[PDB]
DNA sequence: GTACCTACGGC
DNA sequence: AGCCGTAG
DNA sequence: GTACCTACGGCT
DNA sequence: AGCCGTAG
């Protein structure tokens, strides 16, 4: 599933995590194959906050990301072994895309935290006009979201580890009531 | 530039949570619909898929809905349309399907390219008066279309067909009800705003499942109607009968709502195979389109068949609970509601719909009467009208001269200029006069309704009674005390 | 019906299927160069008003309407056929204008039909031009609830322009694409000489012209294909040898043969290197980008002969591919192996028929309009007596009969008078009616001149073809090298 | 994939081979589950005349039919072991349905010939023309094609084995030219 | 969101 | 512990 | 085309 | 070989 880049110098290499093969094809055609890799996901990915370790380690999508990043996970994580110094989240420009992004960030925070701390995790900013990235032509996906000369990438920053720990547990954990209370308190209709 | 993980998580998760709550998994209290079902039904109306017209290929219906209103996968649209066509899923089906639309055994429908669909007669009542400024239209997802925020829903569809939905931070589980009972309940509420839940339960006995069956007791029903939450015990319709040679059998003809018949049978077979139940010699599904649901459980000679039946209730879905959790969108916000609240919000929607329709009809009739007044002047002075037009070199000059000479408005002069020569015949002349006289009587009838809130409320009652008389049916589920 | 013999059952059921695949699936019509699925998509786009000036429509909506109205088959067959028509690497003159992921040369599929959008290209307007001018025969659709064209007017030679490939039953087809300037020039030369030879036609039509450009080795395979309808054409990638530094060299491939999957061709080169079936390759990279275009780099070992390596790659990989020409098309609803002249002759006959039918339609339409104007002229000249006749009439039928008898009018003329709006009575209308009528009489004589002289009609076909050539004709892409 | 019947008395049991899962579901609903089994086929099935034995034996659709029939194949065929005395071919009343029928008959003739000779192979006659079997309601599929009181089944008969051998080889074999010659000779373009 | 069979002809 | 039904 | 992977909550 | 492209 991984459509890797030519270069083997991780400092200049970027990996784009897209939602499906519909966005994958566009991304593969539009990219700079020398420094940009594409990893198409399979829609909604496993929530590691609700899953046990055996299920996480057996999940094909989670495995594919670990293999592609080349760092290893948890206590065995090695930042020097990172295959890309830019891990770019490029989900579709819809509410489900926002959900996949939360699920991806949950996985990186709980299994690859030093990757966030090193500033390797990014969020792509595609235009609002199209929902599915498959709706976009390869040239417009390049110019607006992948071209380093014109793109606007958001570098994911970790400020407070205690606050982040509580945020991931509340939003993604098994306790429905704290999530329901968060919605009630912050919902703007 | 930079983005804090905590801020990113809170914002992205709330955006998704909110969208699932107000725009996916929860039904609106007014029409009892979720966005996908509302878009299908509105789509069916826009495509002219009424019960009198022939069936249209499902893929064409789905493609239009997907493109115009629902920017999601076709399976979500198609499977939602399939559910609305199943007499075992919907207490009052909303879609009339042609082809394989699935079974109680969990068999899927045929591919959308093979099946065909149209509205049911009762769906006309959900859509009735939608183009009479009765409900608010909103912009679609891309701004290229318009879609209804809610349907007029001339029968109480939330409670009639029920709802089930898994959202974020909450879920919903509203059981279906009998339409005769519901309308009678709405009528009683319309005559007494202070009616109690207990009083409403004189009309609404409890849920009424499309799959019939039994409900054990009223305590679970009562708790659910009073608070919006309660556990309802559903039982299959089962009898014990002789089969010859002193042997007996258990015959199941009705199963609990949302229970897959094939999976319930396999669970009985599993229990027998693993010796977790004693006394069963055979297990057959004798169900046919021509005989209805018929599950046969053969009992060993001299074994107590009632003991076996009771064990089946304890150990299989032959007895299933329905966990009532009545969450619906009230003013665009999710709310746990009791029976009275659901009926109150529904009755308010109906009063608003009938008032708005009466206001729309008045404006249109007044506009048409104004045009007919112009046409009547033209017919009364047709020789002078023709001369005025003939002496004008342009359309603009004819317009201004007609307005000036005969004290006509721009709209009246335009209607006169658009009038075809065939409108000057004896029959066509009289048609204009007869329409105008009928319109004047219609205008006063509408003004009478708008001047008296009691007359308006009686019209809501009368229109609900008509739907009750036409679509109301017998109770299916037996509530045993 | 009781019994059925297995031999009779097999022969009838197999022939029914075989025939349907031949005349209604896998083979293109010689006239418009289309198979039923492609014709139904284009007709569908026209009926839905999906012209190049209007915004793109969601592919699922186009496909659903085509499936429901004309093509009772799977949506993937419809959608994937529409996708190919939108690919500049598949179609020499694309027929569909696509918005979104429509696939690549690496065999990547298009995005799901719910994501993509489409409309006609400007050249497709030329395939559909005059369809509603009684130029082609319409037939009943599969269920009798619709009407569909049996063939498109096809105002440019689309069979040869875009080519065709199809696997039928008992036969197949493989027609390569061609250059539109060359084809129209060939049609023009044929129109001035019915006895033109294949060799003479080849002065205009050099050979195939692939959307993927590249090279053709020699004219012998082209000649045989044009003379008989069958021949083997050697296609070569566009490859050069260049320096890369430190006395080292590389092979750079910028164009590949038609219908060759670039990713699959690269994997075959890698496989040869891995299995040591080729000597001298140190690296293999696909440097293709939207900016650079196709760029396949094959690094060569220092002091190794790069030309020897390139020649070995031509022999052992799709870097050199043959195009097996087998020109089978539907001629009078029957499959036929045709030569170049045959294909052009049937195409020119279709154009003569289309332009003649259009001129006949326009004449009937102008004669009908002149007849109506004559009625309106009378009504305006006696408007007071027309109004009185209508006013004294109780019904429409009575007004109709009275107008017909009193003013010597036909049923059509009386109806047009009764349908006339009061605004048509303004002062300058009588002059407009007179001017239109005088112009129409002139138009009628112009049309009658075309229909009376077969040379005038044939010159009009030539003129309209020249216009399309000037507007849509482009440069040759494939280089034909002398072997 | 097999939706078997209640009865285990093959003389009264029938197996319907239906074109697609879309047709399968409606036939499973419309049938008499006591004596009628349903085996859906995922479109175009393998042509055994063009395929070698390993490919035939490894094919999922072929294996499913052998398992369902319970007779075995070729030299190991046993008619007494037939699980159904009626094998009913139920495809769409269109050209592709006709093709699936030829492919099915090719398989029965070359691997289960005594099944044809015994009169166990039948052809269902659903309402002719228009859309597929999935377009039909369960009650209309029962009344027109599956109900023994109103259905019209065609019993497949083998008259000349030499003629049938030649027919299957010409129509379904690897030699394109003899098939092309058959089409040319018998094709009526109207 | 995904994976995977089959007919058919020619080279 | 796996199912209900809209979503990727 | 179909039965699969995934989120999500509340019943069992 | 296995691929081309309309079909189940
Ligand atoms: C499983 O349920 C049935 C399947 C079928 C077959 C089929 C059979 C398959 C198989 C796949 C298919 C599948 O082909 C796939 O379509 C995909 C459609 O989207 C595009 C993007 O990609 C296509 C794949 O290239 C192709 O492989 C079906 C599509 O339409 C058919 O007719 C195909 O993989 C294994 O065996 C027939 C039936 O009854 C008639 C069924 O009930
Ligand atoms: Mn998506
Ligand atoms: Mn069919
Ligand atoms: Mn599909
Ligand atoms: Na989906
Ligand atoms: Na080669």
């Amino acid at each position: 599933k991984l459509a890797d880049c030519s270069s083997k110098s991780p400092e200049e290499c970027e990996i784009f995590l897209v939602e499906g093969d519909s966005a994958g094809g566009s991304t593969k055609s539009g990219r700079d194959s020398r420094t940009q890799a594409i990893l198409p996901l399979r829609g909604k990915i496993l929530n590691v906050e609700k899953a046990r370790l055996d299920r996480i380690l057996n999940n094909n999508e989670i495995r594919q990301m670990i293999t592609a990043f080349g760092t290893g996970i948890g206590g065995d994580f090695d930042l020097a072994k990172a295959r890309y110094h830019k891990i770019v989240i490029m989900t579709d420009a819809d509410v489900d895309g926002a959900h996949i992004r939360t699920l991806l960030l949950t996985f990186f925070y709980r299994f690859m935290r030093p990757l966030i701390e090193a500033g390797y995790v990014y969020i792509a900013q595609p235009p609002t006009g199209y929902k599915g990235l498959g709706e976009m032509n390869a040239d417009q996906l390049w110019e607006t979201t992948m071209n380093p000369e014109h793109r606007a990438l958001l570098q994911v920053k970790l400020e407070d580890a205690i606050e982040a720990d509580q945020t991931f547990e509340m939003l993604m954990g098994d306790v429905v009531e704290n999530r329901r209370q968060f919605i009630e308190d912050n919902a703007v209709y | 530039n930079e983005r804090n993980i905590t801020s990113e998580m809170r914002e992205s998760f709330l955006d998704y949570a909110m969208s699932v709550i107000v725009a996916r998994a929860l039904p609106d209290v007014r029409d009892g619909l979720k966005p996908v079902h509302r878009r299908i039904l509105y789509g069916l109306n826009e495509q002219g898929m009424t019960p009198d017209k022939s069936y249209k290929k499902s893929a064409r219906i789905v493609g239009d809905v997907m493109g115009k209103y629902h920017p999601h996968g076709d399976s979500s649209i198609y499977e939602a349309m399939v559910r609305m066509a199943q007499d075992f899923s919907y207490r009052y089906p909303l879609v009339d399907g042609q082809g394989n639309f699935g079974s109680m055994d969990g068999d899927g429908a045929a591919a959308m390219r093979f099946t065909e669909a149209r509205m049911t007669k009762i769906t006309l009542e959900l859509l009735r008066d939608i183009n009479k400024d009765t409900i608010d239209f909103i912009d679609n997802y891309d701004g290229n279309e318009r879609e209804p925020s809610v349907l007029p829903a001339r029968f109480p569809n939330l409670l009639a067909n029920g709802a089930s939905g898994i959202a974020v931070g909450m879920a919903t589980n509203i059981p279906p009800h009998n339409l005769t009972e519901l309308i009678n309940g709405v009528l009683s509420l319309s005559k007494n705003p202070d009616i109690s839940i207990a009083e409403l339960m004189e009309d609404i006995e409890g849920p009424d499942f499309p799959t019939a069956g039994l409900i054990l007791g009223k305590s679970g029903i009562r708790r659910a109607y009073e608070t919006g939450r309660g556990s309802i015990q559903m039982r299959s319709r089962a009898v014990i009968e002789e089969r010859g040679g002193g042997r007996q059998r258990i015959v199941v003809t009705e199963i609990p709502f949302q229970v897959n018949k094939a999976r319930m049978i396999e669970k009985i077979a599993e229990l027998v195979r693993d010796k977790k139940i004693d006394g069963i010699t055979d297990l057959r599904d004798e169900t046919s389109l021509r005989t209805g649901v018929r599950v046969v459980i053969d009992v060993r000679k001299d074994a107590n068949a009632s003991v076996i039946l009771n064990n089946l209730y304890k150990q299989t879905p032959l007895q299933t609970s329905f966990g009532v959790n009545m969450i619906a969108l009230v003013n665009g916000r999710p709310k746990l509601i009791n029976l009275k609240e659901a009926l109150v919000h529904y009755l308010e929607h109906q009063k608003t719909v009938v008032r708005r329709r009466t206001q729309y009809n008045l404006r249109k009739a007044k506009d048409r009467a104004h045009i007919l007044e112009g046409l009547r002047i033209a017919l009364d002075h047709i020789d002078e009208i023709i001369s005025t037009i003939r002496e004008s070199d342009t359309d603009k000059v004819a317009m201004e001269s007609l307005q000036q000479r005969f004290k006509l408005s721009e709209k009246q002069a335009q209607a006169i200029l658009d009038m075809r020569l065939r409108r000057l015949t004896g029959l066509e002349r009289d048609k204009i006069e007869a329409e105008y006289n009928e319109l004047l009587n219609y205008i006063s009838e509408l003004e009478t309704i708008l001047a008296d809130e009691e007359v308006l409320l009686q019209l809501v009652r009368d229109e609900l009674t008509e739907i009750r008389d036409r679509f109301g049916d017998d109770r299916r589920t037996e509530i045993q005390l």
